[PDB]
Parts: structure tokens; C-alpha cells; sequence
């Protein structure tokens, strides 16, 4: 048995509205701590983990650990159906598909939405915890904008981070663009770093913007960037990008 | 070069 | 000599704009006791009816009835030219051939005449019986608005029911199931025998552009016949919808 | 050299969005009393004219006349990157190869910079004669969008016409005909003499895409002859447009 | 489908 | 139509 009761509901369509861009089916793995998630987009460029901690549930009960395999693209439709103040539970048997509850935020009228879950043959992949050598943070909505205005530009952005502090870089047919950024922004460097990304999965990235007013960027030589969106105190988002070779 | 592969095995 | 003042003149634009989507041409009758219009759309499977009373304006001069067939999305284009605190008039000949319709600025420096060309309308009169409703289901608009855009989403058809003092909608489609529980509330329920219907949620869809009328809509329904869907108009009329069940 | 800096750049947004409609390529007229822009549409039916002098920028430095050849599609492009409340600063060497657009932030924590290949382009500025007007007309900028993008639901030519103390816009096609009368009392009307003209709905409605760049707009006319609409910036000039009569 | 609701609201002579 | 403004406005 599995029920979640979420309060703030919006937390749980936004995070559905940053999945389904980025990729199409996932497996959602629920468990006493709380829910994770954790999936490759189509290339294999860019990975997303989620975390929930039960902790961030008004109620949350789960009996045996499962595994739901799950299209999100309709999961986010069926949220569609969610008002932005609707509480919402979720709630799966013990071994076939997913209910989902949705309460008015105070008056009352409850929606019921059931969705199949399809086999899925996931493989979980390991992050080996590591040290970065510069990591920003810096309101979410001047990210979201900087990866919106370079890519009418170009459609790789170099970042660059020094002394200083951080500079985004990009060209094509309409010229040269770059951005500099410098110390709400911090920065915690330690040995300069300069990398090129694809533009695209950075705009894929910037769609959890709703979730966090603060973003945080992480980079070391020659390893895979780290976007991360926290969650109020109930964990967060997290995308990881290939260097653009 | 491109992927996460070559960053993150199996288990 | 046809004449009729609104002085809130909106009205008369979200009118155009609910009547527009489902039909694109009907037959506004006029005669001393107001306006009246009814047509099907265009698969007979729903009908609209406009009511709006002569007391409901605030000049109302009619001479001798009459029946303009109205292209209602030339109408609707037309009213758009009309600010939404627009004074707006309505006004026509013997047995001219169009309508003048008149937009004054509340201020008193702007004022808009646009002659809206008539057509020629042979159409037949239907016979509309009232009757007594097994559930009638009175709910803020935006609510049932809200309530068919989201099943549109998971089937084509709403099974609407009312079982011990509640109601509820359901659909289901290739995404899943799901149904929709409102309960006595502000949704008031009139009860005296348990329904159970099937709609088309496109024509339903169509009936809600009318939501900007009211904040409150009635379904009525009853085994077997047409679901009525409401909304009154200020103290001025109504408009209503009616829709076949599904075979 | 050539540096320019824009304490408001939001002028510059609305500049460039209101001419890459009507021009995709102009010569900036860079002199040190300000910026000079002008240029007839592809048509030649009507043409563009923007002052922005030196006075206006907190810094304004030109060293020598320049003449940059600019695909105004391409600096709309950019100055997309800027926000609203971003200051603005152009800078070109005065061998024009390149222009700079730098957008900081206001706490200055943010700064863009841009880099925009300019272009080749022979063009024989053109002379306006010097020309006083019959009727003058000031009136509110989105009030004359509204009557230029309504007029133009119904036919594609609008006679504007003056006589006493008022204006009246006309225009007619399929739908039917309609007309709309401005009085005085903020609109006013410096009439010396009646006037009638029409003109093509299509470009003034590219016209009215300056409308953001203030509350105000006038518009002048006589006999036979271009009419003037004339947007105001700041305190600190203008964007002029002009347009043929239908023939 | 078409005209089901025909059968409910007829003409009037 | 076109170079209506022609007539009004000559290069300089
Ligand atoms: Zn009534
Ligand atoms: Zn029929
Ligand atoms: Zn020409």
C-alpha cells in the first residue's frame, strides 16, 4: 500500500511539468524515505534525479517498497486536472496502476483520476559523490532568461568561471553574446573552470524554474554540470549535463 | 564524446 | 422603428461571443416584449435560446416584430469593435435590410456606427415544453467550466449522476478513468429521483463560453431527455442550452 | 568612436520593435547632436523617422559622422537579451564594422554584452519638404490603435475626415459599413480648414506599433498631401511616420 | 451523431 | 500602391 498526501499541490504539477519536456517515461521508486526518481533523457546526454522525503507529506504510508513505472507525459495531463491550491494524494496497491486524489483546497469536491503503469526496464546508474570546483547560486529566473537569450544566439553556451565571477558566452550567424555575472549571487570557486553545454538541455533544465526562486550551478573539469532546483525543505530537483564535445 | 555513460555506471 | 439601449453593453458581447462558437447564423425575433432567438447547431444534436426582456434595457421601442437573420460571427466582429463600458444600441428600419448598432464611450467623445448587413433566414420556429427535472444542479460557473475542460482531457463523454444529495461527472478515454464528486454546498442539489446521462463533452464545452454571464449555471436532467444547461443574465433574460444524451 | 548610453532602455525595445515591422534595414545617422534614423518601407508608401538626440542619454559621445547600416530584425534579435529596466549603451568604432550593445542591470550586477555585424548600404536620404497642416490631431496613442485595428475588421481603407470641432474615421467592406466620431474634451483639433483623405489601414496599423512609447499621439494632415503620425519619446524626440493617400 | 435531438423539439406549424 | 510616397519625398 502507498498513500502520499501532498498539501501544496502545485509542487507536484510543476515537478511534472519539468519531467515530461526533458523525458517521456520514468520510474518512480517509492519508498518508507520518500519518492525517487531517476532517469536518462532519450541520448543519454542529460539525466534528472527527484527526491520527496516523506517528510514533506502532510500523511505518507508505504508498506512495501515499490517501483512504478510510469509515462509522464500523461501523468502530467492527468495534473492538468489538479487546481493550483487542490491537495493531492497519491495512492498505489500493494502489487497495477496509480490512483491519484484531488480536494478542493477547502471547499469540497474531490476528483478521482486512475492511470495504467507500463513495464519498464530501468537500470539504476550511480552518481559518485564529488567534490566541484565552482559552484553558483543565483535567482532561478535570471538563469531561465540567460540560457533563453543566449540560445537566440547560438546554440552552445560556454561558462566560465573565474576569480571574478561567471561568465556565459555564445555566437552564431547574429554575432556574439556574452554575460557576466558577479558577487543574490554567490560564487565559491577554486580553481577556474571553463566548459561548453548544449543550449537545449539548458532550456529543458530551466522549465523547474517555478519550483525555486534559486538555482544552483556546479562545474569541474571535464565532468557533467549539476542544475539544481531545491524543493521546500522536501528535496529537490536535480539535472546533470555532458560537457559539449 | 557526449554522454553520461562514460560518468555513471551501473549500480 | 427598432430601437434598444444597454447601457451595460458587455452583455451583449459575451452574448455574441457564447452564441458564435455553437451556431454561425440564427434569427434574432424582436417584437414589445423583448428579444428572442433560437436555433440548433448545425447536427441538430443541441439547440441555444437567447431571451432578453424588453424591461432588461434601459430604452426599448419596437413597432412591429420582426425577424432579422443575423450572420452571428459578422456580429460578434462587430461587437468586438465595442469598448467593454460601452453604452451599445441597437437599431433598425421598416423592413430594411441591416442593423445599426451603436457604441457610445461613457465619457461623451467617442462615438461608433457600424451597419451590420442582414440575410435572408427560412427557418421554423421549435416548440420548447417546460417540464418538471428529476435533479437540478445549481453550481458557480467557472466550477463547471473547469469540470468539462478537465474530463475533455480523458474522454469524449461525461456521465453525469446524482445519487444520496450529490453529484458527479465521469469519463474515461486511452489515459485512464476518472471522475469528478461534488457535493451539496455554493452547489445547491434539487433531488426527487436519481439520473444517470451521457453527453457529448464538445457541446458542453461550447455551452461554457457563457460563463462570463454568470457566476452561476442550473443543469437540469432528467432519464432519457435533454440536459438544460443555464445561465441567467443580469435581471435581463437567459440563455440556455440543451443537449440530446448520448444513444 | 561612437558611445551612446541609455539610462531608459526600454526606449530602445519599443524603438526597434515598432520598426522592424514596417523596415527590416535602415542607416542609423550617428552625428553628435543625437541619432538620426529615416527610411521609406519597401512599398514605398510610407516612411519612417526617428530623432533621438544626444541631450537625452546621461553620456553621448561622437566623434565623427557615422552612417551604420543596420538589419533592424536582427538588433530586435538582441535587444530581446535586454530587460526593461536594463541600461543601455551603443559604441562603434569609427570605422563601422561592428556595433556593441552592452545591457547592464541596474544594481549593475548583470552585464551583456553584444556584438552585431552591421552592413552595407547605399541609400540617398530623401528631403521633406518643409510643410504646415489644416488639421492637427492630438489624441490618445491607444485610442487611435483601437480605432485603426477595429476600422480594419471591416474594410482595408480608412477616410479620416475634419470639419467643425470633430474627426471622423470611416471605413466599409463585406461585413457592412461603420464610422467613428472623436469631440473634444485628452482629445483636441486644430482645424483650419475641412480636409477628407483615405489611407490604407495596413500601415497605419504598423504605425500604432509604437504606441508604448507614449501616452499621446497627433496626427497631421491637409489636402493631397502625406499624413503625419507622430509619436513622441521622452523628452528627448520622436518617431514620425508618414503615408501616401490612396491614390 | 446527427439530429437526436429532433425527436424532442419539433417544428411548430 | 507603390512609390505613391516617391512623388512627395525625392532623394536629396
Ligand atoms: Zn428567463
Ligand atoms: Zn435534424
Ligand atoms: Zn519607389
Amino acid at each position: 500500500m502507498f498513500e502520499a498526501r501532498l498539501v501544496q499541490g502545485s509542487i507536484l504539477k510543476k515537478v511534472l511539468e519539468a519531467l515530461k519536456d526533458l523525458i517521456n517515461e520514468a520510474c518512480w521508486d517509492i519508498s518508507s524515505s520518500g519518492v525517487n526518481l531517476q532517469s536518462m533523457d532519450s541520448s543519454h546526454v542529460s539525466l534528472v534525479q527527484l527526491t520527496l522525503r516523506s517528510e514533506g507529506f502532510d500523511t505518507y504510508r508505504c508498506d512495501r517498497n515499490l517501483a512504478m513505472g510510469v509515462n509522464l507525459t500523461s501523468m502530467s495531463k492527468i495534473l492538468k486536472c489538479a487546481g493550483n491550491e487542490d491537495i493531492i494524494t497519491l495512492r498505489a496497491e500493494d502489487n497495477d496502476t496509480l490512483a491519484l486524489v484531488f480536494e478542493a483546497p477547502n471547499q469540497e469536491k474531490v476528483s478521482d483520476y486512475e492511470m495504467k503503469l507500463m513495464d519498464l526496464d530501468v537500470e539504476q546508474l550511480g552518481i559518485p559523490e564529488q567534490e566541484y570546483s565552482c559552484v553558483v547560486k543565483m535567482p532561478s529566473g535570471e538563469f531561465a532568461r540567460i540560457c533563453r537569450d543566449l540560445s537566440h544566439i547560438g546554440d552552445a553556451v560556454v561558462i566560465s568561471c573565474a576569480k571574478d565571477g561567471v561568465k556565459f558566452s555564445a555566437s552564431g550567424e547574429l554575432g556574439n553574446g556574452n554575460i557576466k555575472l558577479s558577487q543574490a549571487v554567490t560564487i565559491e570557486m577554486n580553481e577556474p573552470v571553463q566548459l561548453t553545454f548544449a543550449l537545449r538541455y539548458l532550456n529543458f533544465f530551466t522549465k523547474a524554474t517555478p519550483l525555486s526562486s534559486t538555482v544552483t550551478l556546479s562545474m569541474s573539469a571535464d565532468v557533467p554540470l549539476v542544475v539544481e532546483y531545491k524543493i521546500a525543505d522536501m528535496g529537490h530537483l536535480k539535472y546533470y549535463l555532458a560537457p559539449k564535445i | 564524446k557526449h554522454t553520461l555513460d562514460i560518468f555513471f555506471k551501473p549500480l
